């Protein structure tokens, strides 16, 4: 009945007019039953599931031509789905990673918030098995380490899986954060440790910060000069907003009186 | 998050998004709030049909939010389908948040007295009289004179004192009323 | 008869709320 | 009614909750109006 | 600081003695 | 209350520093 | 034994004299607040005693 | 035989009196406190009502069974009746009653009489005045009866209370007028039986149709009622909501309002535990801090029992991740102790900088981690063993190579060295300085500053603003 829909989900898309064309079965299928509100008779529910397998791999296709508002809109169907009053579905292979790898790239971009609340669903489904965890934390450790070399070697070994796109502006998103995390304020360092901070050989990447930082640059060494940095004093600058202070205190002090 | 099926071209996607929003919308109260920009591309597109009732649902989630004028604003940007529809209660607010805004600005046009007076949308003044005639089916004087007296205007008002039976000498002590409560002359 | 004294009772309640400023500011000069 | 009558609840629950408002300030003004009259009765008792 | 400290002073006395004979105005005249 | 929520549910170092002496 | 106020240096052979005597606003400040502490314990008692 | 038999009797007549009279004259007497003052509402009758429920809920509660007196039910739910000089002939017939059950077997046993007994109020036509009073007399009987737990037949019967509730409800949607002083009384009613909602529907599974339903509610008293309304059905939101994912972090956001006036009393405390797991799930930890400390420091007296102790068992959890904690063992309770014997050895943990110490509490404590709830800070606090190893040594040592810190910091590389003291400046951790050679971590610190401006210029707001609020009670409390 109806389909064909999951034959081009084994054999993925060449380009993106396959994705496209997904779009549009799949617009068919909202065009019946829509996203809600059928609870049914969950047979109508059942393709729904082979719904989800295909959005799925549309998040998959979405994260492959990088659009931002692609995926987040199919991860809100996921989302929903399982948030849908009706908890109980057919368990499919992508329903656990879709938490954790968007959890890696969510926490490993360094928002140490939204973790806590990604997982914050209920902790029986995160303990059982099918660990992706442990990755992303002790990677956001490393990025305070930072790494860098234990990332790179990270960056190896990745669960991953099928998320790319992803973890390229994870990687942007480290890049200019450490520049940001570093300076102000640090102490005076010597060349060839600056040159294992941003590792490589003497890459292009080096001579964009240390004018970025600025900072100093030295010959082979580096200063926080001067003086680290600006001297606050602060003087008579806050005296003004003291005298301020009290100036609408004692108008409080007039109000009772 | 069922605003995300807006990013599609096609109006049908936005139809049946707000088909799931007027359903479940009750979980989902402030699950539209950080999107109401999005709600926003549907809001200003002219070309689309449903416009009005994605106004509907956008004064659902301000609603929700505690926007009352911007509810109100969107109230009159709803068209036909909005004002048709009354039930659970969204009314008595927006009929609060719509009479006493309708009354001040008529009170805010009595000052002037004439000329340059401020646009008045057919609408919100047509919610007026059409629940109005909730007073004048009902047979209720004391509610009527009642609104008669806060729109501030000479016609409506003609009108109650015109409605039927008797009231055959109740505008005597109305207006022992109107002047008790009287502000000025 | 509802609206009519709904717009009758906030007469002596911005009356009373001109007293209370007032006797504030009674009893602010007075303690002075 | 709804326009209404049960509208006018809320209405005249507006100048319900405000009433209170009102009543908890008037308090405010009445044991204010017990100092005054303390000190008062003391500016008696200064003029004594 | 001093101005901090008579803010404490003041604070702890007035408002200590003044809920006692408040809550106690209360409860035994309610 | 019992209303609301409640209802629902280098050592010492003794051997160590005497120690450090004859280790080094 | 703090009856001479300074320090001496090894490293250049310097011995450098330099004191801020006054602490009194400091003992002023803990008088009063440590104090406080037992205060509102003291308020603990009537406060408290009006609920059970 | 002859002794369990003789025993019987002496239990019957405490309830037979006090559980009589509680709501003969707490209900009695708010029905001449709510025929005027009824200022505010007080209505002191209703907190009067939370000691008689509160006192139930221990001891000794009405059913059971029990086998004492069931014509209790019959009592007050029938004969209002009608109006008020006819409801004195009623009440002189609740005496006729009292010597009616002092002759014969007084009705001993109910049970499956219920369903005429509550239909009773509804064949009488009506109170009709005070809807608090049948919702009372119906639910008095119905609520300490949930702590039986039977789960055969009587359960529906507790629904049937929720559909009194709900004819409560639709009642608390229309009148008023205009002033209703008997709905705050309401309020505090309905949340009772609103968790007892939360219970009965846990008996199987989530309410979540009541989700939908208590939003109905919690709505629908926008904004007339909210006041101690609100806050108690927020909590109802929250505690299952907290159960039940998602989105009430930022739920709550747009909620808020607040909601004032924080009423009654410790249900603003709980509400800012419910509320402050919430916003530890932010991890800012200077508002988690507070919010968890002003939860526990805030709620007397207790008992019962533990979830008192809960929340200071979670409360410290915000202060783990802030990488500083005391040695907790001197607050163990007699109950608390033995809640928390895990978590002592993890606080313990945090204290010290040893990672083979923190992740043995890991593996070995982790089903008491599935116990409580919090688990995934449990892996990032590595990161806070090498922030506060780093400050340990540092501010330590006096030059430290980054050989021999190695060790502690379990990498600690010639690369790495130069970012975890940086990025530890970026937190503001150490200032230490080094520079690398081999090299060497040597740590200074010159600073002198601050302890200043900020605590004394908030004292100022901070003592006006609380003594103007000690001025808005005493000024307002003196109307008698």
């Amino acid at each position: 009945m109806y389909e064909q829909l999951k034959g081009e989900w084994n054999r993925k898309s060449p380009n993106l007019s396959k994705c496209g064309e997904e779009l549009g079965r799949l617009k068919l299928v909202l065009l019946e039953l829509n996203f809600l509100p059928t609870t049914g008779t969950k047979l109508t529910k059942q393709q729904l599931i082979l719904a989800r397998d295909i959005l799925e791999i549309g998040a998959q296709w979405s994260i492959l031509r990088k659009d931002i508002p692609s995926f987040e809109r199919y991860m809100a169907q996921l989302k929903c789905y399982y948030f849908d009053y009706k908890e109980q579905l057919p368990e499919s292979a992508y329903m656990h990673q879709l938490l954790g790898l968007n959890l890696l790239f969510l926490l490993s971009q360094n928002r140490v918030a939204e973790f806590h609340t990604e997982l914050e669903r209920l902790p029986a489904k995160d303990i059982q098995t099918n660990v992706y965890i442990k990755h992303p934390v002790s990677l956001e450790q490393y990025l305070m380490e930072g790494s860098y070399n234990k990332v790179f070697l990270a960056k190896g070994n990745i669960p991953a899986e099928s998320y790319t796109f992803f973890i390229d502006i994870l990687l942007d998103t480290i890049r200019d954060e450490i520049a940001g995390c570093i300076e102000k304020a640090y102490e005076k360092i010597l060349f060839t440790e600056a040159t294992r901070i941003l590792f490589f050989n003497t890459p292009k990447k080096m001579t964009d910060y240390a004018k970025k930082r600025g900072w100093v640059l030295g010959p082979n060494n580096y200063y926080s000069f001067a003086s680290q940095q600006q001297k606050p004093e602060d003087t008579t600058i806050p005296s003004t907003e003291l005298a301020k202070q009290v100036i609408e205190y004692a108008r409080q002090l007039e109000m009772i009186v | 998050g069922i605003i995300s099926l807006l990013d599609e071209d096609e109006p049908q996607l936005k139809e049946f998004a707000l088909h799931k929003l007027n359903a479940v919308v009750n979980d989902f109260w402030a699950e539209i709030s950080e999107s109401v920009d999005k709600i926003e591309v549907l809001y200003e597109d002219e070309g689309f049909r449903s416009r009005q009732f994605a106004a509907l649902v956008a004064s659902k989630v301000f609603y929700h939010l505690g926007a009352f004028e911007e509810s109100l604003n969107y109230a009159l940007g709803a068209g036909d389908l909005f004002n048709v529809n009354d039930n659970s209660e969204y009314v008595e607010t927006i009929i609060a948040k719509c009479i006493d805004h309708y009354t001040k600005q008529c009170v805010e046009n009595a000052d002037l007295p004439e000329g340059e007076k401020k646009p008045i949308d057919q609408r919100l003044e047509g919610i007026v009289n059409k629940m109005f005639q909730r007073c004048l089916d009902d047979h209720k004087y004391k509610q009527a004179i009642g609104i008669a007296l806060e729109t501030r205007r000479l016609d409506v008002f003609e009108k109650t004192i015109l409605e039927s039976n008797d009231v055959p000498g109740m505008l005597a002590y109305s207006l022992k009323l109107c002047m008790s409560l009287m502000q000025n002359k | 008869d509802l609206y009519s004294r709904y717009k009758k009772l906030q007469q002596e309640l911005e009356f009373l709320e001109v007293q209370e400023e007032y006797i504030k500011d009674e009893q602010k000069n007075l303690k002075k | 009614l709804e326009e209404g009558k049960a509208g006018s609840g809320l209405r005249q629950y507006y100048l319900s909750k405000i009433e209170e408002l009102q009543l908890i300030v008037n308090d405010k003004s009445q044991n204010l109006r017990r100092l005054q009259a303390q000190r008062n009765e003391l500016n008696a008792k200064v003029r004594l | 600081y001093l101005a901090s400290l008579i803010r404490s002073v003041v604070a702890l006395h007035n408002l200590i003695n003044n809920k006692i004979a408040n809550r106690d105005a209360e409860k035994k005249e309610g | 209350m019992s209303e609301k929520k409640q209802p629902v549910d280098l050592r010492a170092e003794l051997e160590k520093h005497g120690y450090k002496m004859e280790t080094s | 034994d703090k009856k001479f106020h300074g320090i001496l240096d090894q490293g250049e052979g310097v011995l450098i004299i330099f004191d801020e005597p006054p602490v009194d606003k400091t003992y002023e400040a803990a008088l009063e607040t440590i104090q406080n502490m037992s205060k509102v314990v003291d308020s603990l008692y009537n406060k408290a005693k009006k609920l059970t | 035989p002859p002794g369990g038999g003789e025993q019987e009797p002496p239990p019957p007549p405490a309830p037979q009196d006090v559980e009589m009279k509680e709501e003969a004259a707490t209900g009695g007497g708010s029905t001449g406190e709510a025929d005027g003052k009824t200022a505010a509402a007080a209505a002191e009758h209703s907190q009067r009502e939370l000691d008689t429920v509160t006192l139930e809920d221990i001891k000794e509660h009405v059913k059971q069974l029990e086998k004492a007196v069931s014509g209790k039910e019959p009592r007050f739910v029938l004969r209002a009746l009608r109006m008020l000089p006819s409801t004195s002939r009623r009440l002189n017939h609740y005496v006729l009653y009292k010597a009616v059950q002092g002759f014969f077997t007084s009705n001993n046993a109910t049970r499956d009489f219920l369903l005429p007994f509550l239909e009773e109020p509804m064949d009488t036509e009506a109170d009709l005045q005070f809807r608090p009073r049948t919702g009372k007399a119906a639910s008095t009987p119905l609520l300490p009866e949930v702590e039986a737990y039977l789960q055969l037949l009587v359960v529906i019967f507790m629904m049937n209370s929720k559909r009194y509730k709900e004819a409560q409800k639709i009642s608390d949607d229309l009148m008023q007028k205009i002033s209703t002083q008997n709905r705050r009384a309401l309020d505090l009613v309905a949340a009772k039986c609103y968790y007892y909602h939360a219970r009965v529907y846990e008996f199987l599974d989530k309410l979540d149709v009541v989700r939908s339903f208590l939003h109905a509610r919690l709505r629908t008293a926008t904004l007339r009622h909210d006041a101690d309304g609100q806050a108690t059905l927020l909590n109802l939101l929250l505690r299952n909501y907290l159960h039940y994912s998602l989105y009430d972090q930022a739920e709550k956001l747009v909620s808020k309002s607040v909601f004032p006036e924080q009423a009654n009393n410790n249900e603003w405390a709980r509400y800012l535990y419910y509320t402050g797991r919430i916003k530890a799930i932010q991890l800012e930890y200077s508002e988690a801090r507070r919010t968890m400390t002003n939860a526990l420091r805030k709620a007397p007296q207790h008992t019962a029992v533990g979830f008192k102790q809960t929340v200071h068992k979670l409360l410290i959890v915000v202060e783990l991740l802030l990488g500083e904690i005391p040695d907790r063992l001197q607050f163990r309770q007699p109950s608390l102790k033995r809640s928390l014997m895990p978590y002592f050895l993890l606080t313990q943990a945090v204290r010290t900088g040893n990672l083979a110490k923190f992740n043995q509490v890991l593996d070995q404590f982790g089903e008491k981690f599935q116990a409580d709830g919090t688990y995934t800070l449990i892996i990032r606090l590595r990161h806070n063993v090498i922030k506060t190893g780093v400050r340990m040594i540092s501010l330590s040592y006096s030059r430290i190579s980054l050989a021999d810190i190695a060790q502690k910091l379990q990498l600690d590389s010639p690369e790495d060295a130069e970012f975890i003291v940086a990025k530890a400046i970026r937190d503001g951790v150490i200032e230490a300085s080094i520079n690398h050679e081999k090299g060497y971590v040597q740590s200074k610190e010159m600073i002198d500053i601050y302890s200043t401006r900020e605590p004394q210029l908030a004292f100022h707001q901070r003592i006006s603003f609380c003594l103007d609020i000690h001025n808005m009670s005493v000024k307002a409390m003196r109307f008698p």
